[PDB]
């Protein structure tokens, strides 16, 4: 059982988006689909859910800013002059929340209300060295810099190394664009033999950039 | 508030127990349709309990609620480093009101932890660019407060700087920081000694690690 979420990213201020979830297991129709969203560092928050015949209801402060509605093999909700108060991670949610039906909720969209354009980022290595190690084992990492809007995913050499990696949050830089940092701790004996390179997609740019990082020749 | 879930954050060791609360401002509907997730970041949350007791499918035992009408306790037993996460109740309080408690951080103890700590210089690359970003990595450290003080030949840098911490590790309960000085290329160029000077409650005196710009 399972509910893909789809439609979101950026957009202008006072414009118009539309998420939709569609699902997988189960028969979609048959239930009450619930719309909940998250602002960043924030909790849950119920915006409303639609019956099987598709009557809607709200929470008392959506009305009139959320449309929600469906079809045979989708839900979908639609955002009415979003401002900035409005970027979240908006969730499909099958049933209602307290219900024993919620177990089953969609990944996840964030929707970005801003004016500003999309860029991808540019990827630079943290490299390995002799301030970057103790007792063996050495650091390394990428910094993925000046982006907008997030997310960003990152990996390290395709999937295959996880132990030992730290990906951070991306932090909003004064400029307006994101960074974030991806380290992972190594063998300093390691890092003339084994090649290490993060995997960084920034989606929302379509950018794909793979970068290898290694000691600095100095 | 129609839901009212208490405390803000709780913390036991591995093993230990927590108690979580949540009072709903009517009887909710059924006297007990009242539910519990368990999120971590960059997930949606999962359902643990609904109908208030009933567990739901793949949730241990361990995971406990209990209550009825406006008053409702979620009890985990046994802790584990994996339940570091933050944790919701949700109430249906019939007129289609449907909400969720404030949410709740569950802390995992742990032994106090100094962090390892490392410096890296910007990359050649950036520096063609005009900017130079220094990173100071504080990794795998207990508990999550830490300073980290920038100096550039000695001078304190303040309002350069930006952080961002982890959450708590799912197998090892500790966190790791970064912490990034931004500079010019012109400006970074100027000077010699990079440190990033390190305090933490693993740490009888601070931690200083450094570079000086183009040495091996």
């Amino acid at each position: 059982e399972q509910l893909v979420e789809s439609g979101g990213g950026l957009v202008t201020p006072g414009g118009t988006l539309t998420l939709t979830c569609t699902a997988s297991g189960f028969t979609i129709s048959n239930y009450h689909m619930s719309w909940v969203r998250q602002a960043p560092g924030k909790g849950l928050e119920w915006i409303g859910f639609i019956d099987t015949g598709g009557s809607a209801a709200y929470a008392p402060w959506a009305k009139g800013r959320f449309t929600i509605s469906r079809t045979s093999t989708t839900v979908a909700l639609k955002i009415t002059s979003p401002t900035t108060e409005d970027t979240a991670t908006y969730f499909c949610a099958r049933g209602a929340p307290a219900w024993g039906t919620a177990n089953v909720w969609g990944q996840g969209t964030l929707v970005t209300v801003s004016s500003a354009s999309t860029k991808g980022p540019s990827v630079f290595p943290l490299a390995p060295s002799s301030k970057s190690t103790s007792g063996g084992t050495a650091a390394l990492g990428c910094l993925v810099k000046d982006y907008f809007p997030e997310p960003v995913t990152v990996s390290w050499n395709s999937g295959a190394l996880t132990s030992g990696v730290h990906t951070f949050p991306a932090v909003l830089q004064s400029s307006g664009l994101y960074s974030l940092s991806s380290v992972v701790t190594v063998p300093s004996s390691s890092l003339g033999t084994q090649t290490y390179i993060c995997n960084v997609n920034h989606k929302p740019s379509n950018t794909k950039v793979d970068r290898r990082v290694e000691p600095k020749s100095c | 508030l129609d839901m009212t879930q208490t405390p803000a954050s709780v913390s036991a060791a591995v093993g230990g127990t927590v108690t979580i609360s949540c009072q709903s401002s009517r009887s909710v509907w059924n006297n007990n349709f009242l539910s519990w997730y368990q999120q971590k970041p960059g997930q949606p949350p999962k359902l643990l309990i609904s109908d208030a007791s009933k567990l739901a499918s793949g949730v241990p035992s361990r995971f406990k609620g209990s209550g009825s009408g406006t008053q409702f306790t979620l009890t985990i037993s046994d802790l584990e480093s994996d339940d570091a996460a933050t944790y919701y109740c949700a109430g249906d309080l019939s007129d289609w009101i449907h909400t969720f408690g404030g949410g709740t951080e569950v802390v995992v103890k742990r032994t106090v932890g100094a962090p390892s700590v490392f410096i890296f210089p910007p990359s050649d690359e950036q520096l063609k660019s005009g900017t130079a970003s220094v990173v100071c990595l504080l990794n795998n450290f207990y508990p999550r407060e830490a300073k980290v003080q920038w100096k550039v030949d000695n001078a304190l840098q303040s309002g350069n700087s930006q952080e961002s911490v982890t959450e708590q590790d799912s197998k090892d309960s500790t966190y790791s920081l970064s912490s990034t000085l931004t500079l010019s290329k012109a400006d970074y160029e100027k000077h010699k000694v990079y440190a990033c000077e390190v305090t933490h409650q693993g740490l009888s005196s601070p931690v200083t690690k450094s570079f000086n710009r183009g040495e091996c």
